[PDB]
């Protein structure tokens, strides 16, 4: 009987979905397709810088007064990019509900773009990217996607590089925002205390004038830095993508995977318009840096050849309890929801991720996990002291068993 | 050619392994060095760049 989430989409194509719950304070949020993929390597930062400028003021609201909004009602205001997606979100309470999505609708349009804070902004970007190198997990990932995604606009970083930063201006934004912030690619998700007939009302009324090959590559990448500590190191293989239903059945492995010899394991599926990245991301030490992987590698083996029904039970039960990632509070499901809409179109309710775990054995894991595991050429990237992490024989070879 | 015969009975049967031999070498030959461009190839291809932080 999960809640469902009602949707109401603008002839502008502004799909608008809510979902209302107990809590008295609501999550409202727009979701953009709109990412770093969609940037042409003129403009390869023009999402972040965008995603700087849009609460530094408004036409209708100019400055911090705007902002004065937003601290009037005690409501919260964030904002993400990421390669496909961009998101807006409040979170408020129910009775400031019109003003909130007033308050986003001049965030989307009717923004001003100030050459005063292009400049403010262009020093805090660029400065956080000077010292954003100083997280290696980001670091290895971003390297992770440009040694996977080699020539393509899937290997640019959200951030972009200093370059494009420096050399950005007012049109050339202008332009991304009059691009890529069309009504027909915006999701207005609701999550919690909301009324879907009052939010549809309010998208009628404001918010209705919103204007109307994916490659993998296997290739290894080094950063060799030995001043520092610990060592990142990320492998994946190439994703299916988020319509595809194995996801799931990945999930499941990945879960069953977890983590067990060197410190920081982790497993990601990271899924985008028919592609992706699926593996994982240990850190340690100098001497455990192969062994690790010897380690890691064997796992996804087993997984391929010798799956077990227990294993398999344990990890549906780990990914059902994190069916929690929905959960039922305003902005997780809010999110979810906004994401739901971008990416399938639809929000899937959590029964059918139920029967589509449910649905799940050991053989069909192991037969999935061959195909997208066994004898793959995977994408490695690597930073800090990784000498005696091991070249892309080595790797390849340990991405099969000779028994 | 008796003679000769004589001081070598195997003549004709070596020949014959040596044209078996010539035929396998020039089968395997380029497959093995084929293999070891194929292993050689990933190195071949490396890139290596120099990134000072500055």
């Amino acid at each position: 009987s999960v809640p469902e989430t009602q949707v109401s989409i603008l002839d502008n194509g502004l799909r608008v979905a809510s979902e209302q719950s107990s809590h008295a304070t609501c999550t409202v949020g727009v979701w953009i397709d709109a990412g770093s993929r969609y940037e042409t390597e003129k403009n390869n930062g023009a999402g972040y810088f965008l995603e700087h400028l849009a609460f530094k003021g408004t036409k209708n609201r100019p400055g911090n007064a705007l902002e004065k909004e937003v601290e009037s009602i005690g409501a919260h205001l964030n904002a993400y990019s990421t390669r496909e997606h961009t998101a807006y979100l409040i979170k408020a309470l129910s009775k400031d509900l019109p003003k909130v999505v007033e308050l986003l609708a001049d965030i989307v349009q009717n923004s001003s773009l100030e050459d005063s804070q292009i400049e403010k902004e262009r020093d805090v970007i660029l400065r956080e990217m000077q010292e954003n190198d100083a997280s290696m997990q980001n670091v290895v990932f971003d390297y992770l996607h440009a040694t996977a995604f080699q020539g393509t606009p899937l290997a640019q970083a959200v951030e972009g590089p200093s370059e494009n930063v420096r050399r950005l201006s007012r049109t050339d934004l202008t332009d991304y925002l009059n691009r890529h912030y069309k009504a027909p690619r915006m999701v207005l998700a609701a999550a919690g205390g909301v009324e879907h007939q009052q939010l549809l009302d309010l998208a009628q009324k404001h918010l209705s004038s919103v204007s109307r090959p994916c490659r993998f590559t296997g290739s290894e990448i080094r950063h060799r830095d030995d001043a520092l500590p610990l060592a990142h190191v990320a492998i994946a293989v190439e994703g299916p993508g988020w319509a595809n239903p194995d996801n799931v059945t990945l999930q499941v492995a990945n879960a069953i995977i977890g983590h067990y010899l060197c410190q920081s394991f982790q497993t990601f599926n990271i899924s985008y318009s028919d592609t992706g990245l699926l593996g994982a991301h240990f850190v340690c030490d100098a001497m455990s840096i192969d062994d690790m992987v010897f380690f890691l590698q064997g796992q996804w083996m087993r997984l391929c050849t010798s799956a077990t029904e227990s294993e398999v039970t344990r990890g549906k039960n780990i990914l059902r309890n994190a069916l929690v990632s929905h959960l039922d509070g305003t902005t997780p499901v809010c999110e979810d929801i906004g994401r739901s809409l971008l990416t399938y179109g639809r929000r899937i309710p959590l029964a059918e991720w139920e029967s589509r775990i449910q649905e799940v054995d050991a053989q069909m894991l192991r037969d999935i996990c061959s195909k997208y595991f066994y004898d793959q050429c995977p994408a490695v990237a690597g930073y800090g002291p990784i000498e005696q992490l091991p070249d892309y024989n080595r790797i390849r070879s340990g991405m099969f068993w000779l028994r | 050619t008796f003679l000769r015969w004589a001081s070598e009975p195997e003549h004709d049967h070596r020949k014959r392994m040596g044209l078996k031999m010539l035929l396998m070498m020039g089968l395997l030959l380029p497959l093995t060095y084929a293999m070891k461009r194929h292993k050689w190839s990933v190195l071949k291809s490396r890139k290596l760049a120099y990134r000072p932080p500055k």
